[PDB]
């Protein structure tokens, strides 16, 4: 099948450059930042005019993005596209002067009652970069009911997420809950117990 | 040169329904020169139909295409489950923007939000900062409002994460975190969170005092 695969995505710093590529099996580039909608970089956009310079070459079978004087708004996740249409998986690229930096695990300590079987209770993993953290409870174990909402970039340019479980009010003498926090780009593993409070 | 807008926001629908999507443009379009796309969450986009009216390779016959000049539809003509998602459309004549999306979710029960607050953990308070967290847990529509209290005062900087929809339950999640320092947390007592939804007859405030 035809299929394509990009490469060159990577944390850099807000003055600095990037190149990504893409080697295929006429090409547009298009991004999506967090949570927002597609944007047409060029295949030039208003915001990335003089600063990108898309080229190409017939041979060596990749279309290339360069991506020169960067700056945050620019952080996004970019694609190539080519009736049958055909979209890589993407890379995302961002772009911000905070260095990597593993998160700190809060206790949400489950309290407000609000009962009758629920229970609210989670973690706060705040202060890290870049993305992404993977959330989960009890080793694995509890699957129902956890929450993990996706992150915000704070001013400080580090992002914060929350991750809750809900669990019944009857369970929370008895089972004990732990999260665990993966933020594999600073290879931090986190447990932390979440007991009341 | 041209922009484009998209209506509604979100299409609220149930599985069988009829969805008709609008792509308005500022300028006049060619017919030749617009298109649609579909985008699941955390996969590729997807062309739907180009050119208006055609459709792409192994699309099915219920996206249908049309429009012309400067107000295109598309037409989903009964929705499947997996049809839920978001729906760009695209100029490619002058200019080569995508619109803002339309957001078609699966249209459930009413569900009041289940409202819960954290106080700032000990542990984070040794850090000089203070960060309390409301919770909004299972409800539709997505549409909701959060409003914070540090006194019975009115904040200006939090900060707000909703979920996608789920895809069992079909219903929405909202947290909200007010940060404060911990001299300005230490102040204060009595620190609320009012919540505003459709399924509440009336706001629902939950509140905790600093000492407890």
């Amino acid at each position: 099948e035809v299929q394509l695969v990009e490469s060159g995505g990577g944390l850099v710093k807000p003055g600095g450059s990037l190149r990504l590529s893409c080697v295929g099996s006429w090409m547009t580039w298009v991004r999506q930042a967090p949570g927002k909608g597609l944007e047409w970089v060029g295949h030039y956009a208003a915001p990335v005019k003089g600063r990108f310079t898309v080229s190409r070459d017939d041979s060596k079978r990749t279309l290339y993005l360069q991506m020169n004087s960067l700056k945050i708004e620019d952080t996004a996740v970019y694609y190539c596209m080519t009736l049958i249409d055909v979209w890589g998986k993407g890379t995302t690229v961002t772009v911000s002067s905070a260095s990597t930096k593993g998160p700190s695990v809060f206790p949400l300590a489950p309290s407000s009652k609000s009962s009758g079987g629920t229970a609210a209770l989670g973690c706060l993993v705040k202060d890290y970069f870049p993305e992404p953290v993977t959330v989960s409870w009890n080793s694995g174990a509890l699957t129902s009911g956890v929450h993990t909402f996706p992150a915000v970039l704070q001013s400080s340019g580090l992002y914060s997420l929350s991750s809750v479980v809900t669990v019944p009010s009857s369970s929370l003498g008895t089972q004990t809950y732990i999260c665990n926090v993966n933020h594999k780009p600073s290879n931090t593993k986190v447990d932390k117990r979440v007991e009341p409070k | 040169e041209i922009g484009l807008t998209q209506s509604p926001g979100t299409l609220s629908l149930s599985p069988g329904d009829r969805a008709t999507l609008s792509c308005r443009a500022t300028q006049r379009v060619g017919s030749d020169y617009l298109a649609w796309y579909q985008q699941r969450p955390g996969q590729s986009p997807r062309l739907l139909v180009y050119g208006t009216s055609r459709r792409a390779a192994g699309i099915p016959d219920r996206f249908s295409g049309s429009g012309s000049g400067t107000d295109f539809t598309l037409t989903i003509d009964r929705l499947e489950p997996e049809d839920f998602a978001v729906y760009y459309c695209r100029q490619y004549e002058t200019s080569f923007s995508f619109g803002p999306g339309t957001r078609v979710d699966l249209k459930r029960t009413v569900a009041a939000p289940s409202v819960f607050i954290f106080p700032p953990s000990d542990e984070q308070l040794k850090s000089g900062t203070a960060s309390v967290v409301c919770l909004l847990n299972n409800f539709y529509p997505r549409e909701a409002k959060v409003q914070w209290k540090v006194d019975n005062l009115q904040s200006g900087n939090s900060q707000e994460s909703v979920t996608e929809q789920d895809s069992k339950d079909s219903t929405y999640s909202l947290s909200s975190t007010l940060t404060l320092s911990k001299a300005d947390y230490e102040k204060h007592k009595v620190y609320a969170c009012e919540v505003t939804h459709q399924g509440l007859s009336s706001p629902v405030t939950k509140s905790f005092n600093r000492g407890e």
